[PDB]
RNA sequence: GUGGGAGAGGGUGGUGGAAUUCCCGGAGUAGCGGUGAAAUGCGCAGAUACCGGGAGGAACGCCGAUGGCGAAGGCAGCCACCUGGUCCACCCGUGACGCUGAGGCGCGAAAGCGUGGGGAGCAAACCGGAUUAGAUACCCGGGUAGUCCACGCCCUAAACGAUGCGCGCUAGGUCUCUGGGUCUCCUGGGGGCCGAAGCUAACGCGUUAAGCGCGCCGCCUGGGGAGUACGGCCGCAAGGC
């Protein structure tokens, strides 16, 4: 799944800032990190339809963010995706 | 109606998740294996869901009956 | 790792010899698949409510171990062949739940 | 004459008929009765009246091989039922105790359309 | 975000016992079965009832609720792994990043279609037995598709709460599921019932609105003709929009 160890590790090397638990940056790092693990996860078990939504509603949920960066500070946008390499 | 006087009651403190000791589980079921509805076991539906789910773990490990001939009729 | 439990019913009728070749097997295969021991009991026999493989009665072990998830199931495939291996139940330790306290 | 003694008695309650089966301490049948055995047909084979000398009928048959004492074992429900767990109590005959173990299955095979507005 | 919670939410592998059928053995006779009553059917090649053994398939008794989960369709034996949603507390990070949503895309009970496998029980069609004025039926005896699994299609429904989604505002009482607290009680989320104000043609609704408001979508415009014809798009077909 994602030990809290694991989840850390992200927001660490991602928060903007110390404590940074909840920027834009942050929350899209975590997102795609969930999102890539239950992609793997409809790699196989193609028939977990169930599963499925909830991917749909994080990769909104994610667009609804990098959209809102992108229109913000197109800086930290670049930065952000040149950095998971989402989108191509 | 029941005039019984459920089970919980009549018994200590125990471990709802414990799969093994039968004294205490074994007095949930009736004459027959059959897990012993609220009314009688006496808990919550917390607890009696809790209580169901481990006496069916005792049966696969052949402690507990799956059920019983009902005597004398 | 993750703390489980293996429950083990074998063959009632056996002796030290089998009985302890069973457990220079079972013990083994454990640790084959990185099963940890943290505790064992072993009520030993005991009579089944009801008769599993046409005995009436069975042999329990019991083993707390912090195994890796992954092989959980491999190590109940594995665990299984033995013949005298009649029954295998491992499950995942949960505090327990206490009521009427 | 292979002397029996104690024994089992089972009792067949259907809702068409009742059939009664001895047998030795411990399966192996010795004698039984029915209630076309006795000598009804159609739906007088379940009256529980059948259903008593049914047992009754069995009872003798039982005697016969030398019993005394019996373990009845009902299954299913059914018209005298009670009736032949009643006659062999009167049937001259020990019995030692009555024990219901119909069988009913943890839900398993669909019914015939008849049993399943019932289910 | 951190820290707790409940759950038949989904995918995969495994596994348990009850029962039905069948095969093997015993023991054992003359019936069984089924109905309103019967008959077809089964049984001396030995059935039904009983006992022990095996093989197989499908479904999980009690727990079980007026209960829980899900977006819907729907989801119950047990275990492990993978995985989704959601609730509470703390008020810690971001700083309006929001709501709705044409078209699109994905999901979608049952039956049905394609290929392969499986096939205990049940059973359209079907073959018989009864019934009746007749019986292409209801009852009874058999029985193929199908029902079960994999993959791929089908996309419909009283797909129902016959009630689109989101937010704010407006008495309470009571029962309940689940979390937190100073735990005769307060507070949060969910499931019910009764009822304030109000609404409603009425029944009824009533903080789980059908009340008072705002935003966005879908839809309606007298019956029949007809969800038909034509056209298009979709489908292997049946058919669908
Ligand atoms: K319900
Ligand atoms: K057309
Ligand atoms: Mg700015
Ligand atoms: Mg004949
Ligand atoms: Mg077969
Ligand atoms: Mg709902
Ligand atoms: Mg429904
Ligand atoms: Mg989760
Ligand atoms: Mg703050
Ligand atoms: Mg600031
Ligand atoms: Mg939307
Ligand atoms: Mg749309
Ligand atoms: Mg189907
Ligand atoms: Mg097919
Ligand atoms: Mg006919
Ligand atoms: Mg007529
Ligand atoms: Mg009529
Ligand atoms: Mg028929
Ligand atoms: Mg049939
Ligand atoms: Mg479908
Ligand atoms: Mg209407
Ligand atoms: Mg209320
Ligand atoms: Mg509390
Ligand atoms: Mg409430
Ligand atoms: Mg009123
Ligand atoms: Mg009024
Ligand atoms: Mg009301
Ligand atoms: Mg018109
Ligand atoms: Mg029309
Ligand atoms: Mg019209
Ligand atoms: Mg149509
Ligand atoms: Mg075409
Ligand atoms: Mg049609």
């Amino acid at each position: 799944p994602i030990t809290k160890e694991e989840k850390q590790k992200v927001i660490q090397e991602f928060a903007r800032f110390p404590g940074d638990t909840g920027s834009t940056e942050v929350q899209v790092a975590l997102l795609t990190l969930r999102i890539n693990r239950l992609s793997e996860h409809l790699k196989v078990h193609k028939k977990d339809h169930h599963s499925h939504r909830g991917l749909l509603m994080m990769v909104g949920q994610r667009r609804r963010l990098l959209r809102y960066l992108q229109r913000e500070d197109p800086e930290r946008y670049r930065a952000l995706i040149e950095k998971l390499g989402i989108r191509g | 109606p029941s005039r019984k006087a459920k089970v919980k009651a009549t018994l200590g403190e125990f471990d709802l998740r414990d799969y093994r000791n039968v004294e205490v589980l074994k007095r949930f079921l009736s004459e027959t294996g059959k897990i012993l509805p609220r009314r009688r076991t006496g808990l919550s539906a917390k607890e009696q869901r809790i209580l169901a789910k481990t006496i069916k773990r005792a049966r696969i490990l052949g402690l507990l009956p799956f059920t019983e001939k009902l005597v004398r009729k | 790792m993750r703390r489980y439990e293996v429950n083990i019913v074998l063959n009632p009728n056996l002796d030290q010899s089998q009985l302890a070749l069973e457990k220079e097997i079972i013990q083994r295969a454990l640790e084959n698949y990185g099963a940890r021991v943290e505790k064992v009991e072993e009520l030993g026999l005991r009579r089944l409510a009801y008769p599993i493989a046409k005995d009436p009665q069975g042999y329990f072990l019991w083993y707390q171990v912090e195994m890796p998830e992954d092989r959980v199931n491999d190590l109940a495939r594995e665990l299984r062949i033995r013949d005298n291996v009649r029954r295998v139940m491992v499950v995942k330790s949960q505090e327990p739940f206490l009521a009427n306290a | 004459k292979r002397q029996v003694a104690s024994g089992r008695a089972y009792i067949h309650a259907s809702y068409n008929n009742t059939i009664v089966t001895i047998t030795d301490p411990d399966g192996n049948p010795i004698t039984w009765s029915s209630g076309g055995v006795i000598g009804y047909k159609g739906s007088r084979k379940g009256t529980p009246y059948a259903a008593q000398l049914a047992a009754l009928d069995a009872a003798k048959k039982a005697m016969a091989y030398g019993m005394q004492s019996v373990d009845v074992i009902v299954r299913g429900t059914g018209a005298g039922r009670e009736q032949a767990i009643r006659a062999l109590q009167a049937s001259g005959l020990q019995v030692k105790s009555i024990v219901d173990d119909t069988p009913v299955p943890h839900n398993g095979c669909r019914p015939k359309k008849k049993f399943r507005k019932a289910s």
